[PDB]
RNA sequence: ACAGGUUUGGUCCUGGCCUUUCUAUUAAUUCUUAAUAAAAUUACACAUGCAAGUAUCCGCGCCCCGGUGAGAAUGCCCUCCAGAUCUUAAAGAUCAAAAGGAGCAGGUAUCAAGCACACCUAUAACGGUAGCUCAUAACGCCUUGCUCAACCACACCCCCACGGGAAACAGCAGUGAUAAAAAUUAAGCCAUGAACGAAAGUUUGACUAAGUUAUAUUAAUUAGAGUUGGUAAAUCUCGUGCCAGCCACCGCGGUCAUACGAUUAACCCAAAUUAAUAGAUCCACGGCGUAAAGAGUGUUUAAGAAAAAAAAUCACAAU
RNA sequence: CACGAUAGCUAGGACCCAAACUGGGAUUAGAUACCCCACUAUGCCUAGCCCUAAACCCAAAUAGUUACAUAACAAAACUA
RNA sequence: AUGACCCACCAAUCACA
């Protein structure tokens, strides 16, 4: 439907069934509903690890860079996904959260050897 | 009607649609007075000419038929 | 093979000696009209409800929480004074620890004080006599004490345990002593409650708020009532959304003896119903279902008796009609069914057949359950069914709505509102449909209006009073228009005769005829009124009437007597 | 449709009605527990709480999401795109108003005419021709969301909203009324989405995870409902006696009732089972001497067929 | 668009004979019928209307075939 | 001139071990 403004975007639609999430990577208008109408389907991402302990991500790379090339915008989680794939540099926030995680493990290590005493 | 005879207990009801209509009461015996609310349904009674409705037994003021005591 | 499991909320067994906790007293304030119950209340609570109350009347029970200087928490119940509300008072007597019986000094013990005495005595409740209006000129505590001695209530002066505190409500005379009297009697009863267990309670008044839905005023007997519990009362249930207090406050917990407004009922509980908490929603529905099934069974049985009789009558008419008429075969029964041939039985299925018999169709819509019950008791009192018939088609809580209008429209009813509303739309709608909606804030105005209504429909009493008398002399046969007309020559003796009046003919004391003349004619002139001593010719419309030489004639006129209601409500 | 019952004393034909299948709502009767899905009487009126903020001030966001189906024969499909927005110099790209039209598009012709509904000139006016739509349905009237990754419309009412009625939940919950129709006045922003921010991040009744409900599936812990004359699987003994009652259709009940009511046995579905109502499906690529139907007659119009071979023409009572 | 049996309408003319209606006579329980007698509108001519029929050969028009082939009855069955 | 209504065909054996 006709909107006032808003941009083309690559995001995750959430399909799935209760407790079993699934995502359709999608190029959509920004102002339209999450699970709703879209411009083109790009990939899929299945968060739940499967029989082989893999999360399956699918990326139509050709079309993805066609749209990025038209100035579509990426969602933070799509950014995180591409980065993980190695099609984009790591997103700074991935790195930072990794570091924070490390420091938490450190302080729980020390707290563990402090409580054991 | 002619070929087969009895005398069938009916009532007249006024319906939520404001239309007033003859309606029939199933089962043997009943207690129904004016001002009782009933719930009526669509089955047409074959003997009675003109009577297209039926009281639902077991709802509001029409109780289920009491087994002989 | 299938026996329905009995599942219903049963009031829990008496609490163990260990868990019994200090309670708080519940006190009804009872008595005859205008003896000051509400003024007492007002003075305690620092509020004025005696000023704002409609008609200066107390028409509703209410509970009030009062804290005293000593730290005493007392729950007061304000009972109405009129004879109509005797149902209400009874309820008040059931929920109470103590009653304060208010008897004015200038009057003394009277009817409603007697009733109140009876309710409290029958409910086995400790009573405290408070004589009121001691700031008056004729104030006489002693008279009151004697009259109380008559009814087997023994004052503190005579050795009896009933405490007598003389008090002026206006000036606040002995209020400390009535307070301390209630305190002492309460410490004496040693009241206990169980805070820890589930909630047992009782409904005061149940009404419907437009914002909050179905609401009940209830005094917790025992148990802590917390938001989100599941209550069951009579045939209906609630989950508790709000529990609020009378000043509008939202209170998070309810402890035994506290009055609490409750929200979230699916249907309106009957005022005076005991409230039992249960474990879940499905449990509550199990319960409601059981209770309904039970009631439907009882009703079904009574109905079964009435029915069995009806169909045994019919069965007997069938046996008569068959055996008495000489059974042979069924075809020869068809042929011998011709011995009684003409069957005259007149039955009409129309709804206008009872209008001249003057039924009164009546719809009651009140503000609260208690009020409605009051009005329906007043209608139960109705004793004259040969005069009018009082038919209650529908009664219910809440303001006048579209359904009620329609209902009244079909039965030619009258809608009696009590402390309720009718919006614009409803009004214009009842204007179209020819229904009258009469709203009343004052219960006896309402009953007055009922009487007015009953009497206005009442059959007009017809009285025959005499006008004139004339003796026939000569009989003539006059030929006019090829028709021989019998003509009675008459001499008017006492009174006069008029053409429009009704006549009756008299033969030697018998009454031969009833009706009006065709032609009264006097000396070639038609004259409407013949005076005394006047000769008048008389030709009746009835040709079968024989006029002799010596007959008498009485001209009479019928005047209408307008009867009032044969029903006088006790109150 | 793989069909079946029912017109008659009977047979054939024609022709309706009904049965058998599948789904949904409601009701009755029954109901043990999980999971998943779905949640629906009301464009009537609404108490209370919450549903839009972010951010070093500006700004940017704030019916977008979410709601609803009131209105409108709306419209589907398809041209063509002004504008807004994003990106970048531009060029691109996303959403696409207005304007259009190959085609398709509810009922009603007992709505048959509409009444200015066309074009030219040229300068944008003066002026001039007398047209335009329509039985291939104009112009009316009634009913109505939809052709569904979605779309169209509405946003208290007066199509609109300057004004005027008047003081708005068709956001989430709730509540009155109303209806055969009954989910929590609940927890979180942890994930996705959205807004804003350079950013850590904040907000979000979107949503996520829960609560409620036999509405539907599935799994097992759960047994009850309907029926037993024929169609149509399945019955015995009493009671009743054209009564009381029963039936979808045919019909049953008049003293030997497998048809009522109850019992015994059985059949059939099963956490459901019946009933009621709406659907799905269903009419004619068939017919017109006697069954519904060849319009009392001929000519032309519009529209169609020409599909290979020829013809117009002579006793008698046309007008 | 132009016609369209009988009946019927309007106006003027005709009138032998027939004849709804009506009046008489029979018949009959009745007889506002059948049968008998009289007589009228009408049947006729001119002019205008009216537009209906069992207007039915209950079988549409135009070209064809006698192949396939019986619901029944009727006037055999069929193609475009 | 006449002559209530209602009437009909929807179940299968015997005999022996
Ligand atoms: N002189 C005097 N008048 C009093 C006293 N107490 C009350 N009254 C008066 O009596 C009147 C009735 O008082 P009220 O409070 O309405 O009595 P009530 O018993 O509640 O009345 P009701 O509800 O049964 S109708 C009031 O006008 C009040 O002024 C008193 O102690 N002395
Ligand atoms: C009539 O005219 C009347 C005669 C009756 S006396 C037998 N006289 C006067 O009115
Ligand atoms: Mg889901
Ligand atoms: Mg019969
Ligand atoms: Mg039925
Ligand atoms: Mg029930
Ligand atoms: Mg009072
Ligand atoms: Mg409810
Ligand atoms: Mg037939
Ligand atoms: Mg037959
Ligand atoms: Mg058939
Ligand atoms: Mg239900
Ligand atoms: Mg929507
Ligand atoms: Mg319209
Ligand atoms: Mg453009
Ligand atoms: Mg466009
Ligand atoms: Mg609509
Ligand atoms: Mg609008
Ligand atoms: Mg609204
Ligand atoms: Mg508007
Ligand atoms: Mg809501
Ligand atoms: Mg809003
Ligand atoms: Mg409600
Ligand atoms: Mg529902
Ligand atoms: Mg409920
Ligand atoms: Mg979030
Ligand atoms: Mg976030
Ligand atoms: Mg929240
Ligand atoms: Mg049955
Ligand atoms: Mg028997
Ligand atoms: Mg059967
Ligand atoms: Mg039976
Ligand atoms: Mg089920
Ligand atoms: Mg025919
Ligand atoms: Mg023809
Ligand atoms: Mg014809
Ligand atoms: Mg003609
Ligand atoms: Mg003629
Ligand atoms: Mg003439
Ligand atoms: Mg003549
Ligand atoms: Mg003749
Ligand atoms: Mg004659
Ligand atoms: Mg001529
Ligand atoms: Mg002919
Ligand atoms: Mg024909
Ligand atoms: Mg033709
Ligand atoms: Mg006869
Ligand atoms: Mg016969
Ligand atoms: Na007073």
């Amino acid at each position: 439907r006709a909107y006032r403004g808003g941009h083309l975007t690559i995001r995750l639609a959430l399909g799935g069934c209760t407790n079993r999430p699934f995502y359709r990577i999608v190029a959509a208008h920004s102002k339209c509903p999450r699970d709703g109408r879209f411009v083109e389907q790009l990939g899929s991402y299945d968060p739940l690890p499967n029989s082989h302990g893999e999360k399956l991500v699918a990326l139509n790379f050709d079309r993805i860079r066609h749209w990025i090339g038209c100035g579509a915008h990426l969602s933070k989680p799509v950014e995180k996904l591409l980065g993980l794939s190695g099609f984009y540099p790591l997103h700074p926030m991935m790195i930072t959260n990794a570091e924070r995680l490390r420091r938490k493990r450190a302080r729980e290590v020390l707290l563990a050897s402090q409580k054991t005493d | 009607k002619k070929p087969n005879s009895a005398n069938r207990k009916c009532c007249r009801v006024r319906l939520s649609t404001g239309r007033e209509a003859v309606c029939f009461i199933p089962g043997e015996g009943h207690s129904l007075q004016e001002h009782h609310v009933v719930l009526v349904q669509g089955g047409r009674t074959q003997d009675l000419p003109g009577v297209k409705l039926t009281v639902v037994r077991g709802k509001y003021d029409c109780g289920h038929v009491q087994k002989k005591k | 093979d299938k026996v329905r499991k009995n599942k219903d909320a049963v009031r829990r067994p008496q609490a163990d000696p260990a868990l019994l906790t200090p309670r708080s007293p519940v006190v009804t304030i009872m008595g005859h009209v205008d003896h000051g119950k509400t003024t007492l209340l007002d003075k305690f609570r620092k509020t004025q409800v005696a000023a704002v109350e409609t008609g200066g009347i107390t028409q509703h029970i209410g509970a009030f929480l009062v804290s005293l200087p000593s730290g005493e928490k007392i729950t007061f119940l304000d009972t109405p004074g009129h004879a109509a509300f005797s149902a209400m008072r009874a309820r008040g007597a059931q929920v109470t620890d103590i009653v304060v019986l208010v008897v004015a000094a200038d009057d003394g013990v009277m009817k409603q004080t007697v009733e109140s005495i009876q309710h409290a005595k029958d409910a086995q409740v400790p009573i405290i006599l408070a004589v009121n209006k001691c700031d008056k000129a004729e104030a006489d505590p002693e008279k009151v004490k004697k009259e109380l001695l008559a009814y087997d209530v023994v004052c503190e002066d005579y050795g009896g345990d009933v405490q007598a505190v003389p008090v002026s409500a206006l000036t606040g005379d002995n209020l400390m002593a009535l307070a301390e009297a209630t305190v002492a009697l309460a410490e004496m009863l040693e009241l206990k409650a169980d805070p820890n267990g589930p909630v047992e309670g009782t409904v005061i008044e149940s009404f419907t708020d437009k914002g909050r839905g179905l609401v009940t005023t209830a005094i917790i007997q025992r148990g802590t009532l917390r938001k989100g519990s599941v209550l069951v009362a009579g045939k209906c249930w609630a989950k508790v959304r709000l529990m609020f207090d009378e000043n509008g406050k939202t209170i998070d917990e309810a402890y035994p003896s506290m009055p609490v407004g409750i929200t979230g009922w699916r249907d309106l509980p009957s005022a005076g119903e005991e409230i039992l908490e249960v474990e879940s929603e499905p449990r509550a529905r199990e319960v409601v279902d059981w209770r309904k099934y039970e009631q439907e069974q009882e009703k079904g049985q009574e109905d079964l008796k009435i029915i069995e009789e009806k169909r045994k009558e019919h069965k007997e008419a069938h046996q008569k009609a068959r055996e008495k008429y000489g059974h042979l075969l069924w075809k020869k029964r068809s042929i011998l069914r011709f011995l009684e041939r003409k069957e005259q039985i007149p039955l009409k299925p129309k709804e206008k057949r009872e209008r001249d018999s003057n039924v009164l169709s009546v719809i009651i819509k009140g503000d609260v359950d208690g009020s409605v019950e009051a009005i329906l008791n007043i209608i139960d009192t109705y004793d004259a069914s040969h005069e009018c018939e009082l038919e209650l088609v529908h009664f219910g809580v809440g303001d006048v709505s579209a359904n009620d209008v329609n209902l009244a429209e079909t039965f030619d009813g009258v809608i009696y509102g009590f402390n309720v509303n009718a919006g614009n739309v409803i009004q214009q709608s009842a204007a179209k449909k020819g229904v009258k909606i009469k709203l009343h804030k004052i219960i006896y105005r309402l009953v007055e209006d009922l009487q007015e209504e009953l009497s206005s429909r009442l059959p007009c009493a017809v009285e025959e009073h005499p006008v004139g008398e004339a003796s026939i002399l000569a009989t003539f046969s006059v030929t006019e228009g090829k028709k021989k007309v019998p003509v009675a020559g008459c001499r008017v003796q006492k009174g006069q005769l008029e053409k429009q009046k009704k006549f009756k003919l008299t033969r030697n004391g018998h009454v031969i005829w009833k009706g009006s003349l065709t032609s009264l004619k006097h000396h070639k002139d038609d004259i409407s009124i013949v005076k005394t001593g006047m000769d008048c010719g008389l030709s009746l419309d009835e040709d079968n009437m024989e006029f002799q030489v010596g007959d008498r004639i009485v001209c009479y006129e019928e005047k209408q007597i307008q009867a009032k209601t044969s029903w006088d409500p006790g109150f």
